[PDB]
């Protein structure tokens, strides 16, 4: 890495970047959880360890 | 009672008909000749609606009579009566209420003109209200006349008139493809967008963030230039909103006026003139 | 299992509860100007009974004006102002009739409140509405005629004077008033664009609101290079009185 | 006769306004403003400048991808034939995935492009929401526009995402196309037993009609008092003038009550917003809770009854 | 400068920013290690 | 072959807008390519490799 | 055959707007061409080459 | 046979707007003609010439 | 006619040229489109040969 | 039998606006008439006269 | 009226007519080729 | 000079324009030769 | 002087870098298409 | 022009190029792992 990468905060407002990173990451997390629930990896409706509707 | 600034505007005159005879207020309401005339049409029409609910479609003793607010329905005559007056219990009641309604609406608009004359303001509001009246009259007068029977009017019932709309629409198979209807809807949607934008902008500059002073004309213009690169202007947004709302009513009236009188096939098939142009 | 209550029915009832709450909120906001009402019930009660209807008035909000212009509150207690008119009949709900010459009465469509005696300002803090003499960066858009030098005619087609300048909005560029040098008295008076029709080929401005001789009494500006809110209302209201007062026929009725 | 203040007869020009200065952290605006004479007849003649930071750049990129994927698929559906694309344009569409794929990412050849356009249009819209929010923040304005925009986004999300997910199938979402999305609208009412009998459909109509009613009333009211400077609503709100007094008295004398120059904009805000709130709720309840709106209305006693003048033997009975 | 920070203020922010981001990524790695142990996906 | 005065591009194009546009473009591209590949035979989530987890229950 | 005063075009056309337009056009064109090729027999993603990776 | 004073066209029409218009027009036309040709029997992408690359895998 | 040249005293030479260019390009596009919609179509007529047949 | 002072029509009507209107109307009319005729039995393009050129392939 | 002097209108017309005639010539040639290749009447 | 160019500039621009246009048209001719050889269409 | 504001020398310098960068770009395009032709010849 | 000095443009370029090349190196590693796991040509 470059020794003067810290100078990025002389041209990009630190508070704006921080807020934009947090919101980007929260939406990214919702998106990926949604993607994975749409696949074979779904962990909510896999009936593992057991089916709880099938117990009643 | 009066608004605390109102008394200095309560001037004599400016009537179209009546002069001093009916030139007075009743509480907040201005009356005048068209207030009296409109009141009679209105009270009669409403009471005939309640009488129609009281006897129902087949008499007050039948299982079809109902005071359920959603189910009350006063219906126009059979198409076989043509342009004649049906018997009261066979659609004539609907016909008299229709004449009362038109008179109540038109008297309301002329009362509005007299109020504009008192206040020395422009006549935009009664002019604009005339577009709604015109659409109502296309529905119960122009379109029925062109097809030959008052029975083409819609029934006076909160849910029963939705059945009328559905069955008139599907007579044309897929009414969504009516070209004037597409244009009118575009105006209704664009008007709603424009209204929410306008309401939002006025409230956001007169109620700014805490610690901020009231914002300026420069803020209003800057704000939408920042979002869409254009600001129409504080006068022009009211021009635009009036244009969109009146256009929505106008193209509504056109779209039902051509449905029957000027077109009888399915509405998708109208677009075959386009498909059949010798270009493709 | 069957039940009459269902979620669609539950939700629609929940909407009605919200909606009626919303209407009451809105009606309170609606009462931030003009309330309590001027009634004859408050007169005879010695002021004991304030007429406000339902819902009651909201607690006052504050508008903080820019450039240290002060604070406006709403609702606010506003002082009664005498009405320059006499009732046509003593019965309640009767109209009043202006005293004196109607054009000059300050009553009816000639009426207006007393707005503040300072100018509306640009964001940068300059007087917003000013003649082109002052805002030299303004020009006439190419394609449109310059109103300066056009002749102004009243409702009866008689020459009231000539346009001596154009008053523009520096915040949102547009003509707000024409300046008219009145032939009768050589005074320069404002004419709102809202009361002005251009006859472009004739280079004439037509004013339906008043007669040519009525221009002599258009209210005057304290400072020739700016206009206060107060003066704006006095000017516009004077023309509007003509809509009802400027000729006899304008009183009505038609029949 | 009188000036109606519909068209500006005599335009004036001044050097273009670059806009209210923004706080540190905002990027400089872009574009050299131009003037349109013909726009200046109906409104402001200035076009530009515009703001474009990261939020809007990302929004526009997502949105162009979404739009191009739609147009590409429309043209592919007439085998690249540009002339037939123009002929059939209103009929062409980008189709939701087949029901067999459920909510799984479907193949590129049969629904993957729909799913990508919906994803990328949705992100484009959500970022546009953030843009409307940030642009108010930088000017020190309150967030009324973004709240109303969120209400419209709610309805959009219900149509294409929330309801399809609740119902287990992207095949239940909306196609991208002119006439195809009208087919979808009519078919939805057919499938769910007549949307006229959905009470939130009724409310949404009341508010859509009410929005046109209120803008006709307010638009006309303000132009009728523009002769008194009533279009300058900020200073009529802080410093009530004869414009605001005459506007309120016109309505009080007409219909018995009136609002204020500020509070008419609150009535307008809520009317427009409730149009799409009730629309979202109405669709949200269709299929998930109520399967046939007409029978729901029969059950709750709302459907009108008529004398029987036509009737049909059920051949499934016979 | 464009943002207003001085040079030492950019230096201080960068050190706290890089440390926090690495700690965040460390959590992401732990979570993905747990997920791979429970439900390997490749 | 590169150019020794290439650094002068930052006398031409604004460095802030370039950075912002690269970040934006690469986010959209990254999401687009993952979705395109997930819509094909290469999909690694629904391939039942190493096993099918919906079949275990 | 080329011309010796061709560099004078940058006295006519703004270098900044020209560079920006070039990279925007080339990126869009490249997206378009990959889309066209993916929609035809030349598709290299769903061709099951070298193998199909979807196991039963 | 064109005129000798034809260069004087650049006294009338803006060379900048002309160059930009020609470039814009030519790009769009190029995209259009490729699409028109692909829509016909002349299609060189889905003609399976030299071979069908999907057949290899199916 | 001998005085026809005076038309350039009435009609802007620049706008007439641009309008002529714009109209001729649109007409040319229109006529090709129209002719291709008919029996005269020379692109999809399998002449000299069908190239899709060649690939089969 | 035209009138001797008919030339004074140009003291009334703008010669420039009439000219530009004439050209515009005539072009629109010529496009419209060709399309009308092509939409009838008189169509001269799709009549396979002198031959059907699709029938060659 | 346009700003052109009389002499200028002469020079523009000479070139305009010469150029328009050149364009019309190409159209005739293209049409001749089209008729030889695919006669349409 | 409506466009602002002098008479010599309009002469210089024409030369470079006409030369570039012909070179472009040259490329187009070569392209259509290859297409005619690969896939004749008439 | 000039329409863009570049001097004569500036336009020469920009041209030199622009032509070198563009030719480097076209060279990559050629290599990419040579690879593509060897992997999947399409004519 | 952008407002940067010649020396500022030099410094930004050196950091820009070092950062972009590092990003490209991550992209390369990612595609090497993907090709070993699931070669797609
Ligand atoms: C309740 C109202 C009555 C209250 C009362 O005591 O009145 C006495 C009051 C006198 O009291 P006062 O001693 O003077 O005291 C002063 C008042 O208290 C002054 O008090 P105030 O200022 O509070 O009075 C205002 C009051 C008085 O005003 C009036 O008198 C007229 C009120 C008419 C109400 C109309 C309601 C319409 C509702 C339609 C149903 C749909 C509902 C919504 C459904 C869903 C929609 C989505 O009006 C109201 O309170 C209600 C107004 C708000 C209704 C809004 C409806 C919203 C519907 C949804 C729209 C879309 C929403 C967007 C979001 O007024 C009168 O006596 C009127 C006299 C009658 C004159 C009739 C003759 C007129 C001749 C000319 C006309 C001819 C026709
Ligand atoms: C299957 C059924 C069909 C269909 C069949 C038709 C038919 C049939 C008609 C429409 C009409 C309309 N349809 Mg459609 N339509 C369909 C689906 C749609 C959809 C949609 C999202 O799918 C939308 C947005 C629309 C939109 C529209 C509007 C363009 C228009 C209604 C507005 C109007 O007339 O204003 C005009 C406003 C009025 C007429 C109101 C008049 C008000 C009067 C003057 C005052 C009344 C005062 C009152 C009594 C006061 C009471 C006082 C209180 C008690 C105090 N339709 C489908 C596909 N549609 C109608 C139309 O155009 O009518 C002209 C019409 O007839
Ligand atoms: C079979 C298909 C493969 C696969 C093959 C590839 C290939 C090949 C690549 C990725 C790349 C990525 N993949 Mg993948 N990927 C798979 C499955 C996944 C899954 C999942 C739920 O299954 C997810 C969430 C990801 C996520 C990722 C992201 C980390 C990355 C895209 C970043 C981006 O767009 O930045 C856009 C933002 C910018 C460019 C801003 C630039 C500024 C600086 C330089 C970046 C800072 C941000 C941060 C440090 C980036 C983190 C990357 C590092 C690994 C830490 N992949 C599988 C198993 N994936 C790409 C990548 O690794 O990039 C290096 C890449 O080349
Ligand atoms: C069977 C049908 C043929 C085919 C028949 C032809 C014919 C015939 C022509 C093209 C032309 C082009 N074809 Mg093709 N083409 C085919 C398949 C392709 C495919 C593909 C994915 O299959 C691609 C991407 C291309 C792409 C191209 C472009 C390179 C070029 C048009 C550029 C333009 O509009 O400039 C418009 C922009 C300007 C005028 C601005 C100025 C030009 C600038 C300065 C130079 C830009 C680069 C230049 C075009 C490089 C050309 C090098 C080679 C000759 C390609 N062809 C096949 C195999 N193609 C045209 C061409 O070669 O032009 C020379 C052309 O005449
Ligand atoms: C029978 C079916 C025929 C056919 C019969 C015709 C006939 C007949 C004509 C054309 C004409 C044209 N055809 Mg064709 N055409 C065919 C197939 C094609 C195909 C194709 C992909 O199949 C293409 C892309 C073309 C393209 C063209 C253009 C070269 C030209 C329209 C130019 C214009 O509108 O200028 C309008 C723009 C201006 C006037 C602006 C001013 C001048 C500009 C700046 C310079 C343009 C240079 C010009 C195009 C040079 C070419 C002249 C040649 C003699 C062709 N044809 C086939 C095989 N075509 C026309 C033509 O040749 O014009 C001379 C014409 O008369
Ligand atoms: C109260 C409910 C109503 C409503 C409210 C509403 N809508 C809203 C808002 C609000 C309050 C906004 O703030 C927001 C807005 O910004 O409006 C101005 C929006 C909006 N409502 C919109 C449309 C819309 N709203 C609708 C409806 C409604 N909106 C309701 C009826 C409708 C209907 C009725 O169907 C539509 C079609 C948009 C105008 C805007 C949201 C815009 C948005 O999200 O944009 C991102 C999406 C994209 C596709 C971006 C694409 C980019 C463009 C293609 C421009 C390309 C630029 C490019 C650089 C060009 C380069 C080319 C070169 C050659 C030069
Ligand atoms: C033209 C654009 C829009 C518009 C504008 C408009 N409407 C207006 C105005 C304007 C400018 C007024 O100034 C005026 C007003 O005063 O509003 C407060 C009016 C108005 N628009 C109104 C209603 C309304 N407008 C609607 C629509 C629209 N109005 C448009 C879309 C609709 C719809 C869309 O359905 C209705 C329901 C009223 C609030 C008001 C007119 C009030 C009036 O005329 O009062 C006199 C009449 C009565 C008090 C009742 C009369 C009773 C009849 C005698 C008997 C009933 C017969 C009726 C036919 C039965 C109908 C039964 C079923 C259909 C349920
Ligand atoms: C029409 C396009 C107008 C336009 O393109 O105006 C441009 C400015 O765009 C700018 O600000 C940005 C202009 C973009 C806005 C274009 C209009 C947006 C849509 C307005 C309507 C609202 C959208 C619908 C809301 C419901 C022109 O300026 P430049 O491109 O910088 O170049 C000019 C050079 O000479 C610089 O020296
Ligand atoms: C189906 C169930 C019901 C559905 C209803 C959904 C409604 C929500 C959906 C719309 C979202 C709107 C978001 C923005 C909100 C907003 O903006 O409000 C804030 C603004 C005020 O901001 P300002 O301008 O003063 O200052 C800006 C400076 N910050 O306006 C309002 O105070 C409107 C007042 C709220 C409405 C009151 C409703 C009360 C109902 C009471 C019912 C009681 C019944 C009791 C029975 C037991
Ligand atoms: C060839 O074309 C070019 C390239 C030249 C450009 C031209 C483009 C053109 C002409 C485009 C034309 C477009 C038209 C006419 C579009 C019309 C569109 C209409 C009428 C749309 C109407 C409604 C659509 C709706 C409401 C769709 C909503 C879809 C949604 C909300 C989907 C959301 C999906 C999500 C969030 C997916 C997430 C994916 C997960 C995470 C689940 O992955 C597992
Ligand atoms: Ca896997
Ligand atoms: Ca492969
Ligand atoms: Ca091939
Ligand atoms: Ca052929």
């Amino acid at each position: 890495m470059n020794a003067n990468l810290y100078k990025i905060w002389l041209i990009l407002d630190p508070r704006r970047v921080l807020v934009s990173i947090v919101a980007f990451q929260i939406v990214l997390g919702l998106l990926i959880h949604m993607i994975v629930l749409s696949t074979d990896l779904n962990w909510l409706d896999d009936n593992i360890p057991v089916s709880y509707q099938a117990l009643g | 009672a009066m608004l605390s600034f109102e008394k200095k505007y309560r001037v004599r005159g400016g009537t179209l008909i009546g002069g001093d005879l009916f030139d007075f207020w009743v509480g907040p309401f201005y009356v005048g000749f068209f207030g009296v005339v409109g009141f009679c049409f209105t009270l009669l029409g409403v009471l005939l609606i309640v009488w129609g609910a009281t006897i129902g479609p087949t008499g007050p003793t039948s299982d079809l009579q109902t005071y359920n607010l959603w189910r009350i329905s006063i219906a126009p005559p059979d198409l076989s009566y043509g342009l004649r007056m049906a018997p009261l219990t066979e659609g004539g009641l609907w016909q008299i209420i229709t004449i009362c309604a038109a008179g109540a609406f038109i008297s309301w608009a002329l009362r509005e003109v007299e109020i504009c004359r008192k206040l020395g303001i422009g006549f935009h509001v009664p002019f604009a209200f005339s577009f709604a009246i015109g659409a109502y009259l296309v529905l119960v007068f122009v379109r029925p006349l062109l097809m030959g029977a008052w029975g083409h009017g819609f029934p006076y019932g909160i849910l029963s008139h939705l059945d009328w709309v559905s069955n008139v629409g599907y007579q044309f198979l897929h009414f969504h493809y009516n070209p004037a209807h597409m244009l009118a809807i575009s105006f209704f949607f664009t008007n709603c967008l424009a209204l929410s934008m306008h309401g939002s902008l006025i409230l956001s500059v007169t109620n700014p963030q805490k610690g901020e002073p009231v914002k300026t004309s420069e803020h209003e213009n800057t704000f939408f230039r920042d979002i869409v690169g254009y600001s129409i202007g504080a006068l022009a947004i009211h021009r635009l909103g009036l244009f969109l709302a009146l256009s929505a009513a106008f193209w509504s009236a056109v779209c039902i006026l051509i449905s029957g009188p000027f077109w009888t096939r399915g509405w998708p098939e109208w677009w075959n003139w386009w498909l059949e142009l010798p270009l493709w | 299992i069957t039940h009459y209550i269902d979620a669609a029915q539950i939700t629609i009832w929940a909407f009605w509860l919200f909606f009626f709450g919303l209407i009451i909120y809105l009606r309170r906001e609606d009462k931030r100007e003009g309330y309590p009402l001027d009634s004859d019930r408050t007169e005879r009660s010695g002021g004991r009974v304030k007429v406000v209807g339902f819902p009651d008035l909201p607690d006052p909000k504050t508008f903080v004006l820019p450039h240290n212009g002060g604070t406006v509150v709403a609702p606010r207690v506003e002082a009664p102002v005498a009405v320059n008119a006499t009732p046509f009949s003593p019965a309640p709900g009767s109209p009043l009739v202006p005293n004196g010459d109607p054009m000059l009465s300050g009553f009816g469509p000639a009426a207006s409140p007393d707005r503040p005696k300072h100018c509306d300002l640009t964001f940068e803090g300059l007087p917003k509405i000013v003649p082109m003499r002052v805002a030299k960066e303004f020009s006439i858009a190419e394609g449109d005629p310059d109103p300066r030098g056009m002749t102004v005619v009243g409702l009866d087609g008689e020459v009231a004077g000539t346009v001596s300048d154009v008053w523009v909005d520096r915040s949102e560029p547009q003509i707000r008033y024409l300046e008219v040098e009145v032939a009768a008295n050589k005074k320069k008076v404002l004419l709102p664009i809202g009361f002005s029709r251009f006859d472009k080929k004739a280079r004439k401005v037509k004013v339906d609101a008043i007669k040519a001789a009525h221009f002599a009494n258009v209210p005057t500006l304290s400072n020739p290079d700016q206009v206060t809110l107060y003066e704006e209302d006095k000017v516009c209201a004077y023309y509007a009185g003509g809509k009802l007062y400027a000729t006899a026929e304008r009183a009505g009725p038609l029949l | 006769p009188e000036y109606q203040n519909i068209f500006t007869a005599v335009q004036v020009r001044a050097p273009a306004y670059p806009g209210v200065p923004l706080p540190k952290g905002n990027l400089p605006r872009i574009g050299r403003p131009i003037f349109s004479y013909w726009l200046g007849k109906i409104g402001d003649a200035q076009i530009g400048p515009i703001y474009l930071g990261l939020t809007g750049t990302l929004s526009i990129f997502f949105g162009l991808v979404a739009i191009s994927i739609i147009g590409f698929n429309m043209l592919a559906s007439v085998h690249w034939d540009v002339f037939q694309f123009l002929k059939h344009f209103f009929w062409l569409g980008l189709e939701p995935p087949p029901p067999q794929y459920g909510l799984r990412i479907p193949p590129l050849s049969e629904g993957g492009w729909w799913l990508m356009a919906g994803l990328f249009l949705t992100l484009s819209i959500l970022l546009w929401w953030v843009r409307t929010y940030k642009r108010a923040e930088a000017l020190g304005m309150s967030q009324h526009l973004s709240w109303a925009f969120a209400a419209a986004i709610f309805f959009y999300l219900v149509l294409g995402f929330i309801r399809p997910v609740m119902m287990g199938s992207w095949a239940k979402a909306v196609p991208f196309g002119i006439f195809p999305h009208l087919d979808w609208t009519a078919a939805f009412s057919i499938r769910y037993g007549n949307l006229y009998y959905n009470p939130f459909h009724m409310l949404s109509i009341a508010f859509l009609y009410g929005s046109a009613l209120l803008f006709a009333m307010h638009g006309a009211t303000i132009l009728s008092v523009s002769r008194f400077g009533g279009d300058r609503e900020i200073d009529q709100i802080t410093h009530r003038g004869t414009a605001a007094e005459r506007a309120a008295l016109f309505w009080r004398w007409t219909m018995g009550f009136n609002v204020t120059m500020e509070s008419i904009h609150r009535w307008a805000w809520w009317c427009a917003v409730l149009t799409v709130i009730t629309a979202g709720i109405g669709i949200l309840l269709s299929g998930t809770v109520v399967d046939n709106w007409y029978l729901w209305a029969v059950k709750h006693g709302m459907a009108p009854a008529y004398p029987e003048v036509v009737t049909a033997v059920n051949p499934y009975e016979t | 400068s464009l943002t207003g920070l001085t040079d030492d203020e950019a230096k201080e922010f960068h050190a706290i920013f890089m440390q926090s981001m690495y700690a965040w990524f460390g959590l992401v790695v732990i979570a993905h290690l747990l997920a791979w142990l429970y439900r390997p996906w490749l």
